[PDB]
């Protein structure tokens, strides 16, 4: 639940803000695209350094790395998915967000 | 639809307020400090309201002085009407919670705007600073010891809620809101004071030299 | 006609809440389905415990899981009722929800 | 068409109403008790509005406050023209039945508000504490005992179903309308009596010190 | 949709600004250089506002005199309820400010015009002069050293930040402004000062013969 | 096309009458008898209009209780403009027709209501009672005998149109029209008559235990 | 449509003008006869409307009762304004056509009246019975003999072109207009007339025997 | 409207 690992904002019809994170998004693919980032990560380490070794901290990076690229989980509007979501939830979901010279701002 | 577009402004305004600079208010020994990032000489965003009660805001200037000018109109009709010390600042805060949704669900464009007002004890007087935070919504807040306003939020609120110390000094507290709010030098910031120690008139500039040695 | 019975939850143009249990979604087909579960339960409980027969609290079981099963049947829209409900109702159906389960202002 | 955009009107002050805190209102021995689930200390929802008149409401705080500040216009304006012993909690109701009647057909949005008038009898006299519900659709409902409002009204109106005695003291209505509404200190309750023996102005609030050895 | 509305009306404002001659604006010495294309001898494009505060403008003639006549009026208004040193260009630059972010989301068409507010310091007296430029849309800059609107901006500006010198005399700061004007003569050209050695009115026009020896 | 919109705008307002309680109104030896089934202690459905003239409704609570206070309105200002033995019933039923009539064409929702004005002789004189039945759209029928409002009128018309007798007392008339509303306690009737007998004011509430004994 | 509207209204108010009941004017040795078949005892739709000028109508009660009211206000104001000798049966119908075609063509639903103005000469004066017939859209007919309004008009007019005599006697010319009129008893009929010989108020209402013994 | 003179 740290904000390390912030996936989603997503505003319900009554107003309330939750953030949710990759747990609601634990796709078996998604899985898979993070271990395949992992092992290309320790062909990357593997011909910069000569070990023939795999580390963790590939893998931890490629968590975080896995949602660098788009995975198609997020959706523009509102998605059917997440209708199902927000049924779960009682509140309509209304807002989906990814985490010049028009008047003056201070 | 109700849903679509009375929350639609809701989106809208946020993003207003995001594309603004910071503001920080928090208590401190001698009353309430606010420190804000402004670059500007000429407009400001922080402005007293009445004898103890100050004012910060964030958000477009238009929208947010436009309120500056009818809060200072209404403190002074209640304070001749009645007297100085019945206008306080939860009347205040009020006032600007029912303005503030009534152009939320009336106006065609909501005031992209956040409110902080502030208010102290008279002076030889005992009492706790109070801090409202105002929002588009009309939503208002009761805050102890900080309000931080427009930008991005997090960052700020965090440092604040580590450095934070009540009864700092006026540099102590000067310190902790120019640090947390870089998560700058006198020709970039805003800062005055509520000092409850002024006998009448709390509201107190820090500009200039003055400004430049107590930070 | 009880609490665990209460399938849909119908609003029409006049908008009154009409309930629709199970009942108003049977058939020959569900009842069929609901025998032929009943018997894979009595199966398995042969196969498990080892006691040969058919129990009655199997067959509930059985209307249970079925009734259960069909949660995510309703859509926004779905024919064969509208020709039965909207018209003694007189209002054309406008929306549907499953019925009991499991900041844009101030409000104090 | 009308039919449908009403049972939108209908269905959004229902969600404005449930989106809310708890309010409680129940005769016993002295009058009659209102006990609301309120975390604020400048925001209340129990207001006096006539000598004998108190009232409690749930929904949307600027709107349920801006009935409180009609009724108590009306009751101020008919006791002076005339006179104290004429205002009376059934006219109150009435006036509140009329308003959010005209506000559900005319205005925009329907205004999001559950309220409760109560009336207890004069000093020296005797009578029964009189109850009222006022909904967002206008209809008036008689109570003959106690008031649920905003929220999930069903355990708590249920759980004092089988808790009411009539003729409870003050401490025991107090732990039966805190109990139900339950189904919390006094950091986080808004407790308020019309207290039928107070000579003129009966409402009186509970806060603080004394609230804490009643609960 | 707010967004589409903000960036259609601000694309035509800005078709407007850069379909029309240009102004410059510039320190000097002596205070402060208006020099304009204009072509006509009725037709205006730079002004007196009060006492010490001038005026230029560069779009749609009949709406940045409209804002010329209301700022005379505002600021001669101001002059005789309080007094004439009280007018100053910040307060001028701030309604005009306010004025254009009410015309731009209110009015059908935003105005297409660019202005500057000048001002100097009063006689005898020693102060830096202040530039403001106020955009379509409702926004205010301040200028440290010149101004340019209307027409293609960036190649002018461009050659006076090369060109500019502070405290260069009438005659250099014209031999500059017309000249990276044109990246004319008197027939062409509408040139004034806001002379700081003027005992009150600093505005002076430059016409004719005199201008001529200047250029 | 209106005529179609107009057919709409018959069936909403049939159908909030329909969807109410019933009220009977027959003449009897002594004027006429209001008999509803009202089960509320404050809302009431029967009402002086003026000295002689009487009034029922059935519908929207807020609506014909508009009607009710217009109509007192109207009666007063006439009987002091002129004098009291001037204003009629006929007139009365007159005015409503024209103030239906308009608000079922002009305004957004036709009222709900279903109203009937009564009126008797005045003291020593000697007159038949007259019952008019004024509907939503503004007709207006005279009634020699009775008039059914509200629910549904076929079972109850029925009932009277066998029981009905002329000339009745007002026992029997009481029970003929309890009997025919029930095709009710104290608990649960409004009953008032205008009795031709009292000298100037003829309407009377019978309430409590006198209604106790008539029934 | 421009045509739409023309042929839609028309059809609109031809329709509510056949439905309704028929009435006759017709001119006989002492003037002028109005015979309408009316049921109620109340609702009137024959009227004097000044000294010797008459008034009938056929349609929609309401607005030929408003159209009545009107034409009283006019011929009063008149009267009082110059005098009575000055209003006269045709400045009234000429009012008439001015405002049914203002509303036939400004008002959303055309009123579905017709209307029939009579006059007669003055006392001890000598000149023809003048009949003037006013429809929905403003057209005005000059009437030598008789009108005939509302309803199904083609059976009642024929029988009246066969039965029509000049200078009958009033038994006569009520058997003839009864008779056309049937193509009724005193219970259903309301008779009137603007009989020539009476000094000043020629309008004069034939009811009860007196009417029983005419037909 | 047939009123043409």
């Amino acid at each position: 639940e740290i904000d390390d690992n912030r996936f989603l904002e997503v505003t319900y019809a009554n107003g309330d803000k939750e953030v949710m994170y990759f747990k609601d998004f634990n796709s078996g693919a998604m899985i898979q695209n993070v271990v395949d980032r992992a092992k290309k990560n320790a062909i990357k380490s593997v011909l910069e350094t000569g070990q023939p070794g795999l580390r963790i901290q590939h893998l931890l990076d490629s968590i975080v790395d896995e949602f660098a690229e788009n995975e198609d989980l997020p959706n523009t509007t509102n998605p059917d998915d997440w209708a199902r979501i927000s049924g779960k939830k009682g509140e309509r979901i209304v807002y989906i967000r990814t985490l010049s010279n028009l008047g003056q701002y201070l | 639809s109700p849903e679509q577009a009375m929350r639609e402004r809701s989106e809208l305004a946020r993003k207003g307020i995001a594309r603004a600079k910071s503001v920080v208010a928090l208590a401190y020994a001698g009353g309430v400090l606010f420190v804000a990032e402004n670059p500007s000489r000429s407009l400001q965003k922080i402005s007293e309201l009445y004898d103890r009660v100050g004012f910060a805001a964030a958000g477009k200037f238009n929208e947010f002085d436009n309120l500056r000018r009818g809060g200072i109109q209404f403190a002074d009709t209640r304070g001749y009407a009645y007297d100085r010390r019945d206008v306080t600042g939860r009347q205040l805060a009020n006032v600007y919670a029912q303005t503030l949704g009534t152009i939320f669900t009336e106006q065609a464009k909501p005031y992209e705007v956040e409110l902080c007002v502030a208010e102290v004890a008279h002076y030889g007087e005992t009492k706790r600073p109070e801090l409202y935070r105002i929002t588009y919504d009309g939503s208002i807040a009761d805050e102890p010891h900080f309000v931080v306003m427009g930008g991005t939020t997090e960052p700020i609120a965090n440092a604040l809620k580590e450095s934070y110390a009540e009864n700092a000094s006026l540099t102590d507290a000067l310190r902790i809101a120019v640090a947390a709010l870089r998560a700058l030098g006198v020709a970039s910031l805003e800062v005055a004071v509520l000092d409850a120690n002024r006998p009448r008139r709390a509201f107190r500039r820090i500009t200039g030299s003055a400004l430049q040695a107590l930070l | 006609e009880i609490d665990d019975n209460r399938f849909l939850e119908v609003t029409y143009a006049n908008g009154d809440k009409e309930v629709m249990y199970f009942k108003d979604f049977n058939s020959g087909a569900m009842i069929q389905n609901v025998v032929d579960r009943a018997k894979k339960n009595a199966i398995k409980s042969v196969l498990e415990t080892g006691q040969p027969g058919l129990r009655i609290q199997h067959l509930l079981d059985s209307i249970v899981d079925e009734f259960a099963e069909n949660e995510d049947l309703p859509n926004t829209t779905n024919p064969d009722d509208w020709a039965r409900i909207s018209g003694k109702k007189g209002e054309r159906i406008v929306y549907i929800r499953t019925l009991v389960t499991g900041n844009l202002g101030q409000y104090l």
